């Protein structure tokens, strides 16, 4: 969990 | 989210959109596992409410989303609507989510779990961007 | 007023204490408060999550819950405090 294959970007 | 901004597409995959019948959009929800959504008590969805999965932009139509039944609403006995105290509700799916690299789970805390005043978290969604 | 397109925003954590400056007697223990920072939870919001990232994955710490009626973003928004409820969840998840 808690790990997105795509990385938000802040 | 007032003054927020717009996210990665498919970056937060485990945020879903709570429906209703109609298309409206009305409440946001995680994906906690392929079965179970959580959300706010307060969002009083019924069974003919629908989750949407794996979306991003609510007015394209070409997008791979997942449209997911509910199968039952598991409001928390302790949720005091008067107080809105303890405003949690699970949401148990018809048909398991399909799992991809826009559609995951969040991770849940340990009760012990210490998250400091000061700290920089995160919040999503497809609320009013202004009142 | 209302997005086609999925928002974010970066936001700090409160304390209860502190968040009563705000809210007073409405803040309870199963609540935490996050922002007043210059962003809002709004309508439409409510459900979602407040996430924090930790040991490199990101937490469910809280649940867009209730706020300003205006969606002020110089006050605090509250949200369900997941480690109050975490249990609730496990028992729920497991009995069925």
């Amino acid at each position: 969990c808690g790990v997105p294959a795509i990385q938000p970007v802040l | 989210i007032v003054n927020g901004e717009e996210a990665v597409p498919g970056s937060w995959p485990w945020q879903v959109s709570l429906q209703d019948k109609t298309g409206f959009h009305f409440c946001g929800g995680s994906l906690i596992n392929e079965n179970w959504v959580v959300t706010a008590a307060h969002c009083g969805v019924t069974t003919s409410d629908v989750v949407v999965a794996g979306e991003f932009d609510q007015g394209s139509s070409s997008e791979k989303i997942q449209k997911l039944k509910i199968a039952k609403v598991f409001k928390n006995s302790k949720y005091n609507s008067l107080t809105i105290n303890n405003d949690i509700t699970l949401l148990k799916l018809s048909t398991a989510a399909s799992f991809s690299q826009t559609v995951s789970a969040v991770c849940l805390p340990s009760a012990s779990d210490d998250f400091a005043a000061g700290t920089t978290c995160v919040t999503t969604g497809w609320g009013l961007t202004r009142y | 007023n209302t997005p086609d397109r999925l928002q974010q925003a970066s936001l700090p954590l409160l304390s209860n204490t502190n968040c009563k400056k705000y809210w007073g007697t409405k803040i309870k223990d199963a609540m935490i408060c996050a922002g007043a920072s210059g962003v809002s939870s709004c309508m439409g919001d409510s459900g979602g999550p407040l996430v924090c990232k930790k040991n490199g994955a990101w937490t469910l710490v809280g649940i867009v819950s209730w706020g300003s009626s205006t969606c002020s973003t110089s006050t605090p928004g509250v949200y369900a405090r997941v480690t109050a409820l975490v249990n609730w969840v496990q028992q729920t998840l497991a009995a069925n």
